[PDB]
């Protein structure tokens, strides 16, 4: 079955920079798009960025050229830079799978799925 | 003389370039064969019938009652791609070639070595294995195609794959004629319905022996037996696949207004109102225009009910398809009908250092598209009023008969004077390379099982044996089974299989796929640390071509 | 752009209950919603699909609708382990982003 | 001729097989050049000195 495994928060400092990284097994990570989403405390959810298996790439206005999202096909992880944190990006961040194969820069980045993992928590303060 | 040998062991294939792009492939390959002496010298009429089995309502699929003779000759089959080709051999054919024919095929039988045993029964158990000069092994060539033809790849019961690995023949049987009939149930019906077999028509019999029908060549120790090269006629075989499906033939649509960004979202548009196109349709009670009504030149691939059972005076057999699923080379999952299964052994590419009956099984997810997708299909009625209620489109979610399980799509067919579809592709090293044609008055367009069919005959079949080795105290009138001593046979085996191939071209500006060696597949290829050795499926049909 | 949704929903056991969540053409109109169900501490599993059909091994309880501009989500046999928060989920066309709801609460009486 | 063209276009890559396993590689290349006249019509000696 399908199985995701998160790394990589912590608390940082505002500004700088952070990388989280999001592992895959059991499914073809090739054929399918991988995507961040992430949750403050006791707040809703928000859509972070999502990465189709060409490498081309999708954000939010929020994130939009801040951070930068990438995959690995050769170790099913993807990873996200996190650079230029600010106090409001504290939350806990998912990683998520789409249910139906795609790939290209036409193609969705998450539709309606995913088996998300236990997620990595991140908290932004000096 | 008994200490002169009598062939050359020769596994070479040689790569003979020619002009015009043409290059002759003679691909030689030589085998150590061993063969015991049969377990009998009798020709066994025998009967399968799985009664218990298919007794258990639902499981009719699973009939396996049939009618054979079983002969005390055994097979010699190359006919499976592995007994030729290496895995880098198969690289350069299918990464280099477009096309490839089958020109000729010859094989012969060298240095046969007939062994005795005798067991010493002492108490510390011991025996010894002698040489019996005078032995013969009996070899008949069925150059006139006069027994059955029985192509060992449908069982995985051809020669071996690796040339330092001896090799045994297959034990020969082939099929009587059995009437059974089955009539299929589910878990639920009452009772049993009737699962009979009805024995033999006297019409329909047909008693073959070599010895009646072939000449037998008895070969001691010091002879040889070369069959003399034969030669096909067969078509040629394509190493190219097909991608246009029927919504990919043709003109495009004109796009009226054209992206101006680089974006995921950032689409095109036909730009006219689809009730205001001007083409050509089909549908002549519609003014819409669309990519799915749009005519076409012809039907590219074609559906039938799959997992159809059908039955006839042997029993159920599934009805069989040119190609499988469409998309499915994205999932597994999705193999379904049509897309072959092969399931093989430690002769034929199983990890070699591997215990245990269960045989590595790969499905065979072909490259090109003339496939369909069923649970996309509709049919909906005649009046094309849109967008459709539920009474007037069939989808493939509506039950038939009231089946929710079973959908129009399982008992369709849209085979028809429009059909355009491909042959089946080649699969290494579990293939079939050639197949005789039916001797029916009307024949069927391709085979499935094989790429290279054959138009007026083609090569006949050998068939060993190891001869009566009596000892003194034989007697024909007796009845019990008769004292023979223990035989056995060692021959060499080589042939050669000559192929016509043409090399390609590039048409396009892009790179196409090819089989390459990768951090993923590396150990496939190479021996492992106790000496264990595989061969993994390879594809044959990488490079596109335009269909239309 | 987000999706609207109610604050908070109460229902007894074994009763029947919905949930309700709005959109726009581009968000609800083209794509249907998903919704997500989150337990105390936990990262959220997937209830129903747009495509109408649910997840193995989800409880039948669970339904959705669509309808224009605006989806619906019930459960019939209201049960205590369903006391959670919910989430409709759509794609903004065109945006091209997932665009999930302000999210809602379930009690169990 | 002004009004007469005096050439072909051709990129095509062609592929001609010989014997013994050698094949020719013939590589035609057509483009279009654009030219403005020089800024100077002298030459010049220059330092760059960084």
């Amino acid at each position: 079955e399908v199985q995701l495994v998160e790394s990589g928060g912590d608390l940082v400092k505002p500004a700088g920079s952070l990388r989280l990284s999001c592992v895959a097994s059991g499914f073809t990570f090739s054929s399918y798009g991988m995507n961040w989403v992430r949750q403050a405390p006791g707040k809703g959810l928000q859509w972070v960025a999502g990465v189709n298996s060409g490498g081309f790439t999708g954000y939010a206005d929020a994130v939009k050229g801040r951070f930068t999202i990438s995959r690995d096909n050769a170790k099913n992880t993807v990873y996200l830079q996190m650079n230029s944190l600010t106090a409001e990006d504290t939350a806990v961040y998912y990683c998520a799978k789409d249910r139906y194969y795609c790939t290209g820069d036409y193609c969705f980045n998450l539709i309606a799925f995913g088996y998300w993992g236990q997620g990595t928590l991140v908290t932004v303060s000096s | 003389g008994v200490g002169i040998s009598t062939g050359t062991f020769n596994n070479q294939t040689e790569f003979k370039f020619l002009e015009n792009g043409w290059v002759y492939i003679t691909a030689n390959s030589s085998r150590l064969v061993h063969l015991n002496m049969p377990e009998s010298e009798n020709y066994r009429r025998v009967v399968v019938n799985n009664l218990d089995k298919t007794a258990v309502n639902g499981n009719m699929a699973l009939d396996d009652t049939h009618a054979e003779i079983v002969t005390p000759w055994s097979l010699v089959d190359a006919n499976a791609w592995g007994v030729w080709f290496n895995p880098g051999d198969w690289q350069l054919i299918v990464n280099t070639m477009s096309e490839l024919h089958l020109v000729s095929f010859e094989q012969e039988i060298f240095n046969v070595v007939l062994k005795t045993v005798s067991e010493s029964a002492t108490q510390p158990p011991t025996k010894v294995y002698n040489n019996d000069l005078t032995a013969s092994l009996m070899v008949a060539l069925d150059s006139n195609n006069t027994m059955p033809f029985t192509p060992a790849a449908m069982r995985s019961e051809t020669l071996g794959f690796y040339p330092w690995k001896p090799t045994i023949p297959t034990p020969w049987r082939y099929y009587f004629q059995w009437d059974r009939t089955l009539i299929p149930s589910h878990t639920g019906t009452s009772g049993t319905p009737t699962n009979i077999y009805h024995g033999t028509d006297p019409d329909d019999v047909q008693f073959y022996t070599i010895e009646n029908s072939v000449p037998v060549h008895l070969l001691r120790t010091g002879d040889e037996f070369a069959t003399g090269t034969f030669f096909f006629d067969c078509k040629p075989c394509r190493l190219t696949h097909t991608w246009q499906t029927n919504r990919a033939l043709g003109l495009p649509p004109f796009l009226n207004s054209l992206p101006q960004s680089e974006g995921g979202t950032n689409f095109g548009y036909i730009g006219v109102q689809q009730d205001k196109r001007r083409g050509v349709t089909q549908m002549g009670n519609t003014n819409y225009i669309t990519e799915a009504t749009i005519m076409r030149p012809a039907e590219v691939g074609y559906s039938a009910p799959y997992y159809s059972f059908e039955a006839s005076t042997q029993g159920p057999f599934k009805t069989p398809i040119a190609a499988g699923r469409g998309g499915a080379q994205t999932d597994e999952n999705q193999a379904a009908d049509g897309d072959p299964r092969y399931a093989f052994g430690r002769q034929h590419g199983q990890k070699t250092t591997t215990t245990g009956e269960t045989p590595e099984r790969f499905t065979y997810i072909a490259h090109q598209d003339t496939g369909r997708y069923p649970e996309g299909d509709w049919i909906q009625n005649i009046n094309f009023n849109l967008p459709v209620t539920d009474d007037n489109v069939l989808l493939p979610t509506d039950p038939i008969g009231g089946k929710t399980g079973i959908n129009y799509t399982n008992i369709f067919n849209t085979y028809g004077p429009l059909t355009a579809l491909n042959n089946v592709p080649p699969v290494y090293p579990n293939g079939q390379i050639w197949d005789k044609e039916f001797d029916t008055d009307l024949k069927p367009r391709l085979h499935v099982n094989a790429p290279f069919v054959c138009q007026n005959n083609c090569p006949g079949q050998l068939f060993v044996k190891v001869a009566p080795n009596l000892t003194n105290q034989y007697d024909p009138d007796a009845s019990a089974n008769m004292s023979r001593i223990v035989t056995y046979s060692d021959f060499w085996w080589k042939g050669k299989l000559v192929f016509k191939a043409k090399l390609r071209a590039s048409h396009t500006w892009n790179p196409i796929q090819q089989m390459s060696i990768n951090v993923d597949n590396q150990f496939n290829y190479v021996p492992s640390n106790i000496g264990g050795m595989k061969i993994v499926y390879e594809k044959s049909q990488l490079a596109p071509r335009k269909l239309y | 752009s987000v999706l609207t949704q109610p604050t908070s929903v109460s229902g007894s056991l074994g009763q029947r209950v919905t949930i309700s969540c709005s959109g726009s053409t581009n968000n609800i109109g083209i794509v249907g919603a998903s919704w997500y169900q989150q337990l105390p501490g936990k990262a959220p599993k997937l209830l129903v699909y747009s495509d109408g059909n649910r997840p193995s091994g989800v409880p039948d309880r669970f339904s959705g609708s669509n309808s224009g501009n605006s989806a619906t989500l019930t459960i019939t046999g209201l049960q205590a382990e369903d006391e959670a928060d919910y989430y409709c989920q759509s794609f903004d066309t065109t945006l091209g982003a997932a665009v999930f709801g302000g999210g809602t609460h379930l009690t169990v009486l």
